[PDB]
């Protein structure tokens, strides 16, 4: 399917600019920081959890392979 | 007409596959992958065929065919660095461009998906045969393990193996060989990927709603010719500070020692994109049993489409879901951290756990999750 | 400078008028019009009207096109039921390269098969886009209710014939009636004495029913929220005196609009309608005049619930003013508002144009625009109520299209 | 007895002007018939938010009666004495004027200035005109062309004065009061923003006293502070894509911002504009049209119709192009014709500008045919201009384009400039804005 | 020479008729002509 | 009314140069574009530095490696070949012959008749010190290798198909078409030659 | 006078033919100065360090 | 009934409301869907199609819209049920025919 | 000559981490030399001390060459 | 078997941007030279490798003919001996490995061309080895000729201390003590393994540089396209 037959789109206007009259990076820091953290807070309670357990289970099991590896006080 | 581009039998598939294809307005950087990994695949073959116009595959000149490259040939240095380097991104590119699949529900493209476990595999085979070209320790050694495990096959398991060798062991033949597979398949590899987005075109692409977008196409042109520019330079960025600060980083020293079938060494584990399957062959205990479990733990990639019970196609609006995949994701990365420890204590029984939870998220709780999703909404 | 004529041995006629604009206009005007098909070639003219620009045998129908737009050049063909009009303008300097496209397309085209064959589908484009004015429905419906033959005749070609306007028919029609005893060839920005010399060397071409009037009616059932519908009796024929009298009842009555958003308010039947219905509407006396013969009645647009109440009022004023109410006022509006659009109508070149090819034709030679008002004045009160008269008893014709529920028939009147 | 000639003795223009400062301009011949009326600097441009389509709001009340000859007197009078009473509103011009007897130049030079001055603008009659309004904003909402060109401006000329429509918004109609419409009407309608021009059979002598007679009341004093002036108006390279694909067929109108009234520049683009030119389905061309654009659209049915245009507005314009065309064929029409201006852009052939030169020599000569063309030419001249351009005038700027102007001129324009894009109906296909802005420049140049 | 006034595209919905002052100038007063042309659109007159 | 649709507010969004509404755009138009292509126009100059690298290198790998270039020249002390002997050396896997001609061979090659040659090239036209001459010990029939000091020439004879040749190298009988190879080289001194 | 972008622009990048031109002669310049000035910034972080550097004292 | 505590967490954690996007917008499209969407009336069509194209629009940007502007869980209508309901009951008629 | 490297490996010596570690050294040392009959040794308390002495080393060493 | 990994020294070429230090380098080649060549072998250093980097072409050539080498054969069919040149590489100490071992008690000594590289730990590493070997712990016994060192894996080497104070004059005068011995041959190890070490880190800093410019550049262009459509703003007007 090309354009033109792709589907059924009825009263959308759509407003927009050309690339010469705007600016590439209008508010970058200004909206940009706060929309990254935004984003960030959103997710985070979903994303870093497993990562979190990994480090634990990882920092846990090596040194309890170094330990493990001593010679026993008996 | 006069536009060429739509007129010329060749220029109209290309028109048609780069410049005026609608993509969605809305698709992520996730969606980058598949640029990327087409150019790690010519970049594999680049700098390949010219590693491969000084290299030999004789067991006695090969290791100093290799190291006559990095002294001797002129850049030949930053050429194979490169290409073990690009091994690396090809695998982190897949791996980044699987994942998407897997949350966003890509793979419900069924053939596309598929061919995209094919391609999955056939990378898979071109990176093992390559690890051994070389012919340093890890590579004959790595080489040895993982091949014989096709002896615990019954009956003819023992047979098939001497067969792959073409003698009682890895020896001529097998380096030869490997050679000319390790060349030639890249090129099917290609093939492939060509029927991979063959399929793909028709349907055009997913993206990180879920819901359809023909109601926001855009011309591929010039919204994507820019971003995959882009996409490239950061994949070049990547590729490059290995090579140039880091080059030795992804792999093994032992492989700077030539193979010695008398001299074993310590802990002979494959390059850091297996470790993962690496971990799950030796979390069972039986040989034929681990093998079918390595097995699986790919080709299981096949099944996720019929597993899939939510109603909703993306994990975007599925909280659950979103938290079981993240916690398969980590679990990946802790057996790919199993499978480069020794086979001792705690990491027998780590990544026995982490095996049970590999096939326990895809297999049973992230199906359910859907489900729980679903009926939380009167779905 | 004033206008010079000419009437050849052979029949034909040259008029001209030299006015040295920087524009020339020359037109070739022939009897040639959709009366004069039969019920064997009904649509042959309609295709020889886009026909021309079809390759000839002095010009390819490439060079037709090209030569014509290099200039800045324009040609044109005009039909009524009664003739047909090949116009050509450019700038004055290039008169005679236009001349030469003017004398190809009307003396000898070649209609050639495949090329005949290539533009059928025009007809249907050009029908389809014309029948888009409902008008153009209901007019061409009224003239074939009217009358049994000629001018019954459809300008656009009847969809059953689309596609099958032969070559030859096309050959036939020309041949047959673009002759010298039927053409008339009018110009500004051209001396007269190489326009004779033109006609007489390039347009000497040896020659080649009367129109029975019937009464019907025919409705187009179609479902529109509006209902166009014209009502008509015979009138009479263009060059008699009586024809004069229709004319001035045509204004007398209201025969379009003057002010812009105006209410014409000296409307005679405008008024009689906004009196009885209120929601959007509009009428005008109609009025056509023919070689044979003419109709005379009038136009209405109404919604259609209330097509019935507009054409009664309608025809209703026009009883009143056949029983005899007309003041001199009226009449006098009437002549004013005639005289000023006979002016007015050929006040451009173009239009000029029309008028003296136009008469060239249908009588003998021209009629100062003098003698025109001077007629106008002609009537008396007294003819325009017999007009109206012959009206009220007159057979009747009717048109209409719309959603027709609430249109009354001829019968039901 | 040549055409070089024929323009040397077409009829002079006279130019008159009163103490308020009305002009007073004249073209005569031997003639029973005239036009005459006033033209007027004042439109949409003229005004803002608030009082948007007023101008046109009084367009409705001006023939609806005066204080001299009220309700239908007006109306009655014009009727009786056979004229032909019509007026326009654009942007930038409105203009009321009368088709008349030649003898009856006095009445209708009166009427006029009765129609002007005198503007009854009943409250009850407001009140109708209102309805009647919101109406016509109805109807035109079905005429597509209508919406894609008031779309072109509003997007062109967006967050100016340009941008607005001539109607106004139907909020404005809904509210505006009569208060409005006489403080609008002081504010605008002054004699030196307004000319009265008249052709036909007239003594210019004689319309220069009517004009005293009747237009001396006519003020020309705007104090120092409130002196209507139009501040330039900035074009922005945009689009606006009302989609709509329950339509048949598809409108889109495409513009760079052309030079303005006063600008020499406009005879060598009306010169490329004719050479690319204009088309529809009725045309008996096909493929054998000059214009490629023209012979392309036609040998492969990409549009139903299309026109060059070239509006100009006071230091501004929108010079383009708008067609209509099948819902598979927006991107056919648009690369087509975009390769039309780069072809004139970078490589415009002799024997073609000769072509659109010659075009264009008709057309300003045969447009100029008969009484009301030539009233309006004058009235319209004045305000734009401040005078009346003779036809040879016009020929010799036009004798002065060839291949090398087109070329330049062209370039100035079109290439590598941002256009202002609309489109309405089933848009789905008309190309994305870069894809069109990518195709105002050949990278083979 | 010059385009025509209303260009006419086939298939194109039909301009909209909502009150009395549109209407009046369309009641048919003479009989048809048509023209057909070179450049200009053709079209179809009282 | 569709007149009630009106453009929304782009201030936001905006280069300052085309903020002022009232204002003409087409100033800042040959401005706007200007700093656009510059992007556009620096990047491929960046882009073009690397490819020229990029491909530079890998055209370079396909260029001789150090191993085959170290094998490229000899360092013979000309000192250590005396008066009328013919030393051997191994160079490009190919015999290389070093050649002390005597004060008698040099007035003899250069007064040998030159149109009897089957093929001409003069002494001085294959030497660059008279006292040597320096030729590849491969003949050019059939690719043996010819004995120091033998043959009709008092040169050198092949004993594969019969070639003698004279103390210039050249061929006077036997098969070979040519006269034996004479290789590129320079002396760096006057007991030193580089041949390579 | 218009600003220096834009002398760049009616100068150089307006024809393509003229941009092209423009970035081969750019991309000669760039090379020289950035080869040059890198290297430069190489070697002055590894005083003494290179052979480059210690070349003189067995010559 | 005391679900509906974790249904209206559930609702906001998933979060397709902050696009503006009802429930059935989410629906993932098979056979089924597709005929529902092809049966429903011009208003819920054009509705579901801005909705959609509001949302992706979102999507793009990588912003959501004020809270006020979000989908209330009370006011989300389900409006594809009674469509989609029958497009599957009438399928499941015919698959039972077929023995 | 003075090693540099025996200079430092002293002047680490007496740290807190190092002398504790030493002392874990001794214990041992005089556990098992003490002692008879014990296969245990002590490398992992002589790898101790080792480990945090020559870390100290590292950052020190290189200083005086 | 526990393990003691070596601490991370902070040598001359640590960073991003350090080159090697090539004086060191030149030294640390000597005491591969004067110490280990009798005992371990550096297959793919020849002495042109030298020139360029620690050594001038000339002396390179020097230290090259200072050492025999086969060749051959001769037209009689005989193999002789002959002084190195540039192009013979660093000449192996015995025929084969079962000769090797005969002559160091069993163990094979590794070749050194690339021990940096095939040991975890590289230069820190060896480095660490050379300096660590020390007196054994109580409780232990290593077996015959098997020393301790605390870094080597099972904390038991067949190798003796090979360096120790004075175990070599520098040519450039340094005071050779062990740790100076030790820095110096690792320096030397680490261009054995990776010669490219210092071009790789030029084009380093190359790249930093050009991705600097060309990421921003490139980043730009893409928001500039996109603008088109960032700061689109929608509109539903039905009727
Ligand atoms: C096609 C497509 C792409 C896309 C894929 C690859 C590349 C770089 C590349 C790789 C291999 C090539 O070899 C070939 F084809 F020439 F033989 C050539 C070029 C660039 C782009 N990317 C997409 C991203 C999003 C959505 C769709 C696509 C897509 O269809």
């Amino acid at each position: 399917r090309q354009f033109g037959h792709l589907t059924r789109v009825r009263h959308v206007i759509t407003y927009s600019l050309s690339p010469f009259e705007q600016r590439a990076f209008p508010h970058y820091f200004s909206k940009g920081i706060p929309n990254v953290l935004r984003r960030t807070r959103a997710c985070i309670l979903r994303v870093a959890p497993p990562f979190v357990a990994f480090y634990l289970v990882y920092t846990w099991g090596t040194q309890e392979f170094e330990k493990s590896k001593r010679k026993n006080p008996a | 007409m006069t536009n060429i581009r739509k007129s010329h039998p060749l220029m109209k598939i290309v028109n048609n596959a780069f410049i005026d294809l609608p993509a969605p307005s809305n698709i992520s950087s996730w969606w980058n992958f598949g640029s990327l990994l087409g150019i790690c695949l010519i970049l594999q073959i680049l700098t390949g065929l010219f590693l491969a116009m000084h290299y030999t595959s004789d067991t006695t000149t090969a290791f100093s065919s290799v190291t006559h490259i990095c002294r001797d040939v002129n850049y030949g240095w930053i050429i194979r660095y490169m290409h073990a380097n690009g091994a690396s991104m090809f695998f982190i590119c897949l791996y980044m461009h699987v994942g998407r699949g897997l949350y966003y529900g890509s793979y419900t493209f069924l053939e596309t998906w598929n061919i995209g476990v094919i391609l999955l595999l056939t990378v898979m085979a071109t990176a093992f045969m390559g690890y051994v070209l070389p012919w340093g320790q890890m590579s004959f050694w790595g080489a040895t393990v993982i091949t014989n495990l096709l002896s615990a096959i019954p009956y003819i398991g023992t047979n098939l193996v001497e067969w792959i060798w073409g003698g009682f062991s890895v020896d001529k033949a097998t380096l030869t060989r490997f050679f000319a597979f390790h060349f030639i398949l890249p090129f099917i590899i290609m093939a492939i990927a060509m029927v991979h987005l063959l399929f793909l075109h028709e349907t055009g692409s997913n993206n990180p709603t879920g819901i359809s977008s023909d109601v926001d196409k855009i011309p591929f042109h010039p919204y994507y010719t820019i971003k995959d520019i882009l996409g490239a330079l950061l994949l070049i960025l990547a590729l490059m500070l290995l090579v140039l600060f880091a080059p030795d980083l992804l792999g093994d020293p032992d492989n700077y020692t030539p193979a010695n079938p008398l001299n074993t060494p310590p802990h002979i584990k494959p390059e850091w994109y297996f470790l993962f399957a690496y971990a799950i062959l030796r979390s069972i205990p039986n040989k034929l049993g681990g093998v079918l479990a390595l097995a699986f733990s790919i080709l299981i990639l096949a099944l996720i489409p019929l597993l899939h019970t939510s109603k909703q196609r993306s994990m975007m609006f599925r909280p659950l879901s979103q938290c079981l995949f993240w916690a398969l994701v980590a679990d990946l990365l802790t057996l790919t951290w199993i499978g480069g420890q020794p086979v001792e204590h705690p990491y027998i029984t780590i990544g026995q756990l982490a095996s049970v939870l590999y096939f326990l998220l895809i297999l049973v709780l992230m199906p359910t999750a859907g489900t729980i999703e679903n009926k939380l909404l009167k779905w | 400078q004033d206008l010079e004529f000419t009437r050849l041995p052979n029949g034909l006629v040259i008029a001209s008028l030299e006015n040295y604009a920087p524009a020339s206009r020359i037109g070739l005007f022939i009897k040639a019009g959709s009366r004069y098909e039969n019920s064997n070639n009904l649509g042959t003219s309609h295709l020889l009207r886009l026909a021309s620009s079809l390759t000839t045998k002095g010009a390819s129908s490439f060079k037709i096109t090209r030569g014509i737009e290099a200039v800045g050049g324009k040609l044109s063909v005009t039909s009524t039921r009664e003739n047909m009009a090949y116009t050509v303008e450019c700038l004055r300097d290039d008169v005679d390269i236009l001349m030469e496209f003017l004398l190809n397309v009307t003396t000898a085209p070649e209609f050639r098969r495949w090329e005949v064959a290539a533009l059928q589908p025009q007809l249907r484009i050009d029908k389809a886009v014309a029948l888009q004015n409902p008008q153009a429905h209901v007019i061409e419906n009224l003239h074939a209710a009217a009358y049994r033959n000629a001018l019954a005749n459809s300008l656009y070609c009847p969809d059953y014939r689309i596609g099958k306007v032969t070559p030859v028919e096309l050959h036939d029609y020309v041949q047959n009636h673009f002759t010298s005893a039927r053409m008339a060839l009018i110009g500004l920005g051209v001396s007269h004495p190489v326009l004779k010399q033109v006609a007489e060397q390039f347009l000497n071409i040896r020659g080649g029913a009367k129109a029975k009037y019937h009464g019907g009616e025919i409705r187009e059932q179609n479902g529109d929220s509006l209902v166009h519908a014209a009502l008509v009796a015979e009138s009479a024929a263009i060059g008699s005196a009586e024809a004069n009298a229709f004319s001035v009842l045509q204004h007398v009555l209201g025969a379009g609009p003057h002010v812009k958003r105006g209410s014409n308010a000296t409307s005679s039947l405008y008024q009689a309608v906004a009196k009885g219905v209120h929601q959007p509407f509009d009428v005008s006396a109609f009025n056509a005049s023919y070689s044979d013969s003419g109709l005379f009645g009038f136009y209405t647009i109404s919604q259609a619930a209330s097509a019935g109440d507009v054409i009664k009022a309608a025809y209703n004023q026009v009883k009143t003013i056949a029983q005899g109410n007309l003041s001199n006022p009226d009449v006098q509006a009437a002549k004013n508002k005639l005289k000023a659009g006979y002016l007015m109508s050929v006040e451009s070149s173009e239009g000029f144009l029309d008028e003296v090819g136009s008469q060239a034709l249908a009588a003998g030679s021209y009629t100062p625009p003098s003698t025109v008002l001077q007629q106008i004045d002609a009537v008396a009160d007294a003819d325009v109520i017999n007009a109206a008269k012959k009206f009220v008893s007159g057979r009747k014709s009717m048109a209409a299209s719309g959603n027709l529920g609430h249109t009354p028939f001829i019968d039901e009147l | 007895a040549t055409y070089a000639q024929a323009l040397q003795s077409v009829p002079e223009t006279q130019v008159s002007q009163l103490d308020n400062g009305l002009r007073v301009a004249s073209e005569q011949s031997s003639q029973p018939t005239c036009t005459v009326g006033v033209w007027i600097d004042a439109g949409s441009r003229y005004e803002s938010e608030k009082n948007n389509g007023a101008g046109y709001f009084v367009e409705h009340l001006a023939f609806k009666g005066t204080k001299n000859r009220p309700g239908n007197a007006l109306e009655k009078e014009v009727e009786s004495m056979g004229a032909h009473l019509n007026a326009y509103s654009t942007r930038e011009h409105t203009a009321y004027y009368i088709k008349a007897l030649s003898k009856d130049l006095p009445k209708a030079v009166e009427l006029l200035a009765d129609i002007v001055q005198n503007c009854s603008l009943e409250d009850s009659q407001i009140e109708k005109e209102r309805d009647v309004i919101l109406q016509e904003l109805q109807e035109n909402d079905t005429s597509m062309r209508d919406v894609v060109f008031n779309y072109l401006h509003a997007t062109a000329f967006q967050g100016t004065p340009l941008a607005q429509s001539v109607e106004g918004p139907s909020e404005n109609v809904r509210k505006l009061s009569r208060a409005d419409l006489t403080e609008y009407l002081s504010r605008h309608y002054k004699a030196p923003r307004m000319v009265l021009a008249a052709a036909g059979g007239l003594e210019h002598r004689q319309l220069l006293d009517l004009a005293q007679k009747h237009f001396s009341g006519l003020s020309g004093t705007y104090d120092e502070e409130t002196v209507p002036t139009l501040s330039p108006c900035r074009f922005t390279g945009s689009q606006i894509c009302h989609r709509e694909d329950g339509l048949p067929l598809a409108h889109v109108a495409i513009a760079v911002e052309g030079p303005g009234w006063a600008h020499p520049d406009n005879v060598a683009l009306q010169v490329a504009n004719a050479i690319i030119g204009h088309y529809d389905c009725t045309y008996g061309g096909g493929a054998h049209l000059s214009s490629p654009l023209a012979s392309i659209a036609a040998t492969n049915k990409l549009c139903q119709s299309f026109q060059t245009f070239n509006i100009c507005y006071a230091d501004t314009g929108l010079l383009g192009a708008h067609f209509v065309c099948d819902h598979m064929s927006i991107d056919d029409m648009m690369f087509v014709l975009q390769g039309q201006w780069m072809r004139l852009c970078t490589s415009a052939t002799e024997s073609e500008v000769l072509r659109g030169k010659n075009l264009l020599r008709n057309a300003l000569v045969s447009h100029l045919d008969g009484t009301t063309p030539v009233c309006e030419d004058i009235g319209r001249s004045l305000l734009t201009y401040g005078r009346r351009i003779p036809l040879a005038e016009w020929e010799s700027r036009i004798a002065e384009v060839d291949a090398r102007v087109v070329r330049e001129v062209c370039s100035k324009y079109f290439y590598d400039q941002c256009p202002a894009v609309a489109g309405f109906g089933p848009i789905e296909q008309l190309p994305d804005y870069n894809r069109i802005r990518s195709g105002m420049f050949w990278l083979r140049f | 020479a010059v385009p025509a006034t209303s260009e006419s595209p086939v298939l194109d919905l039909k301009r909209s008729v909502l009150c009395r002052e549109s209407l009046r100038g369309q009641a048919a007063g003479r009989p048809l002509v048509a023209s057909v042309s070179l450049n200009v659109p053709a079209s179809v007159r009282y | 009314s569709h007149t009630d649709i009106k453009v929304p507010d782009f201030s936001d969004y905006r280069r300052p140069e085309v903020l002022d509404s009232t204002k003409s755009s087409k100033e800042s138009s040959e401005a706007r574009k200007g700093f656009s292509y510059l992007v556009t126009a620096t990047t491929t100059v960046g882009v073009a530095y690397a490819a020229k690298n990029v491909v530079s290198q890998f055209v370079s790998s396909m260029s001789a490696s150090a191993d085959v270039l170290a094998m490229s020249k000899i360092e013979i002390k000309l000192s250590d070949i005396p008066e009328g002997k013919n030393m051997a050396f191994k160079w490009r896997g190919k015999p290389l012959f070093v050649r002390h001609r005597t004060k008698k061979e040099i007035d003899q090659e250069a007064a040998v008749e030159v149109s009897q040659l089957r093929d001409p090239q003069h002494d001085l036209e294959r030497v660059k010190k008279p006292e040597w001459v320096i030729l590849i010990g491969v003949c050019t029939h059939l690719g043996c290798v010819p004995i120091a000091n033998a043959g009709d020439f008092g040169g050198y004879y092949c004993p594969c198909h019969g070639s003698h040749y004279d103390a210039s190298g050249r061929i006077r009988k036997g098969p070979a078409p040519l006269n034996l190879e004479v290789p590129s080289y320079e002396f760096t001194s006057d007991d030193m030659v580089i041949v390579g | 006078a218009p600003t220096l972008t834009a002398r760049l622009y009616s100068l150089l990048f307006r024809r393509t033919s003229t941009f092209a031109l423009t970035i081969v002669v750019g991309a000669l310049f760039f090379e020289r100065a950035f080869d040059q000035g890198a290297d430069a910034i190489y070697e002055h972080i590894n005083e003494g360090k290179l052979w480059k550097h210690i070349k003189h004292k067995y010559e | 009934r005391w679900l509906e505590g974790i249904r209206k967490w559930y609702y906001n954690a998933a979060g397709f409301n902050k696009l503006g996007l009802m429930r059935d917008d989410t629906i993932h499209e098979n056979d089924d869907v597709k005929e529902a969407i092809r049966r429903l009336p011009e208003n819920l069509y054009d509705d579901r199609v801005f909705r959609i194209k509001r949302a992706l629009d979102l999507s793009m940007r990588q912003q959501i819209l004020p809270k006020e502007q979000w989908t209330k869980y009370e006011e989300d209508k389900s409006y594809l049920e009674p469509y989609l309901k029958e497009v599957i009951r009438e399928r499941k008629e015919r698959e039972e025919w077929a023995k | 000559l003075v090693d540099p490297l025996t200079t430092v490996r002293e002047q680490c010596e007496q740290l807190e981490k190092c002398v504790k570690a030493r002392e874990r050294l001794e214990l041992c040392d005089e556990r098992v030399s003490s002692r008879s009959q014990t296969e245990e040794d002590c490398t992992e308390e002589l790898l101790d001390f080792l480990h945090a002495r020559d870390h100290c080393v590292a950052h020190k060493l290189f200083n005086s060459l | 078997d526990l393990e003691l990994h070596p601490p991370s020294y902070p040598w001359s070429h640590r960073g991003l941007l350090s080159s090697l230090d090539h004086t060191s380098i030149r030294r640390g080649f000597q005491v591969y030279k004067q110490v280990c060549s009798s005992c371990h072998s550096m297959d793919y250093v020849a002495y042109r490798h030298l020139v360029g980097v620690c050594y001038t072409e000339d002396e390179a050539k020097a230290l090259a003919e200072e050492v025999e080498v086969q060749d051959g054969p001769n037209e009689d069919g005989e193999m002789f001996m002959r002084p190195g040149k540039l192009s013979d590489y660093f000449p192996k100490p015995y025929p084969n490995p079962e000769a090797a071992r005969a002559a160091n008690n069993g163990a094979l000594p590794p070749d050194l061309s690339y021990i940096v590289r095939a040991r975890h730990g590289g230069e820190d590493y060896v480095f660490s080895l050379l300096t660590g070997y020390c007196e054994p712990p109580t409780g232990v016994s290593l077996r015959e000729g098997l020393y301790f060192n605390p870094y080597f894996p099972g904390q038991a080497i067949g190798m003796a201390p090979p360096i120790y104070n004075e175990v070599l004059e520098f040519d450039d005068g340094t005071p050779a003590t062990m740790s100076q011995v030790a820095k110096d041959v690792c320096t030397f190890l680490r261009w054995a393994a990776e010669p490219e070490h210092d071009h790789r880190k030029r084009m380093g800093l190359k790249m930093l540089l050009m991705m600097g410019l060309l990421l921003p550049l490139v980043y730009a262009m893409k928001r500039h396209k996109w603008s088109v459509l960032k700061s689109r703003k929608l509109a539903y007007r039905p009727p």
